[PDB]
DNA sequence: ATCGGATGTATATATCTGACACGTGCCTGGAGACTAGGGAGTAATCCCCTTGGCGGTTAAAACGCGGGGGAGAATCCGTACGTGCGTTTAAGCGGTGCTAGAGCTGTCTACGACCAATTGAGCGGCCTCGGCACCGGGATTCTCGA
DNA sequence: CGAGAATCCCGGTGCCGAGGCCGCTCAATTGGTCGTAGACAGCTCTAGCACCGCTTAAACGCACGTACGGATTCTCCCCCGCGTTTTAACCGCCAAGGGGATTACTCCCTAGTCTCCAGGCACGTGTCAGATATATACATCCGAT
């Protein structure tokens, strides 16, 4: 049965960021359980500030207000920056 | 055909992540194209902020490959990540610390 | 097919608790340290074997699993990393 | 004579042995003997999954080193060196659980 | 312009069980904040169990083993006897 | 044309809780007829025990009427409540407590 | 239209301070207590005040509401009963 | 010579005056200053209820008084009847804030 | 202060293996192309309530001083815990066997959602008089020093 | 081991907030239809449980000694209690206008349904990164001087 791992993307981020060392297979489901815990704490924070204004739409605001509040200081500024990078080359295609 | 993660140019899925993200809302939910972006963007980052600090303890170890006693020395060595992360790392071991008094 | 146990408590031993004590930290300990430490992880033991039999036992399986086990102690708040 | 080392030093390179070290410390077939006999009690004639064994053993662990860092948080403060079931009994009061 | 409160259920309750006392408002409303916060979490804990089964209805079933989950002890086994009862009752009915 | 709410005994809204739990599920999501009259049952039977013993803790101060400070009283006075309420009540106050070193005198 | 405050923090008074000690249930006090409470309290209010100020920019308003700060108190886990 | 009370007994009188009593202890007019000082950091020119003001004034005295007891444990701990700030930090650090 | 054996600990040597890393083959799920409609942005308007200011009053804060009780430093006793040795125990590893029970696929069958009236339950506004806040006067109980 | 002071009851006066009543309107009830979620039945085959024997690491009990926890005095200085003098919080009242709360209109962004084909998942195989010994080199430890 197929079950779905983001040990790829790990992976490519991994080479991405230091192209000579490897990992081994429990640090890699670390970093699997890892990235899930992040991701439900910001599916679960947008969907309840959404539901917070009497919404119903996901967009990219609900997202950002989530890690604002969730991440601290610099890595929540750090994270804001990057993610509307994002937002404008992909609307700028 | 471009893949949408290939658009805004990043690594993790999009698509995946916006099939994912329309499962956890709320019996009517609409999850806009952007959204799913802007949180695999978010991902890429603080994955890319950890194996950046595990990398380098991993080096000063003389040693290849990452196992999870480097991934602990990293959080635990970092003060934002300590605080982000408070989940037990199963073979991560403690950080060497001895009291002045004891000594 | 079956079994019973009586009292295994016991099976912590002093040196044991001693090593786990040198782990964290410590230089000198007293005697009950042992005693209060026993009652101390039944304690824990209780709570969280007790979450993760409620969880098996809404599933309607018999086998007690890691991943009930994790979500038990996501839910008491001691999130673990690693098994699933 | 034979060489006999002062009360104390022994102790801090125990210390630093198991610090840097990284595995279990608790005896595995107890620990699995007394996790069934506990568990016994909600429900009779279970099963269990070697894997659950083994993570409640590190959750049970980790617990109780951080646990015996702050009763030497503790016992420090209190201007002693050894650790005292009073200490354990404040560290867990001022932690809220009992 | 319509609120909703659960402050009439709260004084049928109340007159039930102490036939001549009264409430106050701010009472009441530290009443109406207790309520919604029990329901909050257990909608939360019962659609959390449903996910986690592959499952896709909250159900009888789903709803007490949140609340076996959530309430301590005597507390527990008082509410999931009252709760059958009251299942049952609906049935017969 | 029968309520409910009547047909189970309660006083607590049926069709009420049934529409506000069906509006917190997850997309795709149903929610069965008796799980709302369950749920009614737990929730009527917390808001009676919580309301007996500030009953109870009011009428020994000779008052009529049930005060937030009556409220705090009960809940932190009993066991079972305290672990499951951590909220801060407004206007509350706290449980008069004095230990026992602290008197002085020696007596 | 508008103002500034130079220092305000020297409004938590040390009768307040102490009256604040006497319901803790506390006898004899020292005197750097004080100034550690201040600096303890501008610290939660720093934190409470900056969730309460990102909850009510993301709905476009220009005031602050006791909704808003509830809701920052919930996601500290601090929550707060008799205000909505 | 005039009546004189000893050191202590006007002490655990104020102790049950205020542990008997249930209303608010900061003065409420400096206590908006100081939030709307705090507030103008992170963005000019904001707007306040006078339910939010009361909401934080609630929570702040409740977590001061929180922190004030678990501070007089440690106190009593040390075989001591004084507050101290280093006990202000040890119970802090216990529960893992700072 | 040496000083000097003893002894844990760190290094740079073969060696052997099993665990990462990569190559292959699918196949299930992500990517275009239209289409419809419902949610959200935008503009206009009403009016609630938040801000700013003025004046009197009094409770609360700041200041100063006397002193008694508590925090901290030295000094001793003895007993409980750490360090080594010789036994005794059962953990651990390596096999073998076996069946209870976890997954996986199909079948209806019984559930729950949608839709169109429709009417009573619950919300908003309005009174009113009694529960409770406030005030004044005894009665009682501590508490400190003769 | 009494008198001063703080507190507790007890009775009277007033006042505004809780409880009940009335109008009304919108969402809970009731039939009737329809789609699909899942409750069972059967089958596979994985692994959790139960023995059996040898090795040896590690608990275990005992002896001895020493150093750390309390116990006891003793000094001094720091915070508490009380009286005076400022001061600014508080309450009542007024005034103006910003911004929150609704309403109506329009438009555009996302869900749904087909086609289609290519990134990820399972599986297999190889070779080299890292366990493992180990023989020195040496960095402390404690008794002796």
């Amino acid at each position: 049965t197929r079950k779905e791992s983001y040990a790829i993307y790990v992976y490519k981020v991994l080479k991405q960021v230091h192209p000579d060392t490897g990992i081994s297979s429990k640090a890699m489901s670390i970093m699997n359980s890892f990235v899930n815990d992040v991701f439900e704490r910001i599916a679960g924070e947008a969907s309840r500030l959404a539901h917070y204004n009497k919404r119903s739409t996901i967009t990219s605001r609900e997202i950002q207000t989530a890690v604002r509040l969730l991440l601290p200081g610099e890595l929540a500024k750090h994270a804001v920056s990057e993610g509307t990078k994002a937002v404008t080359k992909y609307t700028s295609a | 055909a471009v893949s949408r993660s290939q658009r805004a140019g990043l690594q993790f899925p999009v698509g995946r992540i916006h099939r994912h993200l329309k499962s956890r809302t709320t019996s009517h939910g609409r999850v806009g194209a952007t959204a799913a972006v802007y949180s695999a963007a978010i991902l890429e980052y603080l994955t890319a902020e950890v194996l950046e600090l595990a990398g380098n303890a991993s080096k000063d170890l003389k040693v290849k490959r990452i196992t999870p006693r480097h991934l602990q020395l990293a959080i635990r060595g970092d003060e934002e990540l300590d605080s982000l992360i408070k989940a037990t790392i199963a073979g991560g071991g403690v950080i060497p610390h001895i009291h002045k008094s004891l000594i | 097919h079956r079994k019973v146990l009586r009292d295994n408590i016991q099976g912590i031993t002093k040196p044991a608790i001693r090593r786990l004590a040198r782990r964290g930290g410590v230089k000198r300990i007293s005697g009950l340290i042992y005693e209060e430490t026993r009652g101390v992880l039944k304690v824990f033991l209780e709570n969280v074997i007790r979450d993760a039999v409620t969880y098996t036992e809404h599933a309607k399986r018999k086998t007690v699993t890691a991943m009930d086990v994790v979500y038990a102690l996501k839910r008491q708040g001691r999130t673990l990393y690693g098994f699933g | 004579k034979p060489h006999r080392y002062r009360p104390g030093t022994v102790a801090l390179r125990e210390i630093r042995r198991y610090q840097k070290s990284t595995e279990l410390l608790i005896r595995k077939l107890p620990f699995q003997r007394l996790v069934r006999e506990i568990a016994q009690d909600f429900k009779t004639d279970l099963r269990f999954q070697s894997s659950a064994v083994m993570a409640l053993q590190e959750a049970s662990e980790a617990y109780l080193v951080a646990l015996f860092e702050d009763t030497n948080l503790c016992a420090i403060h209190a201007k002693r060196v050894t650790i005292m079931p009073k200490d354990i009994q404040l560290a867990r009061r001022i932690r809220g659980e009992r």
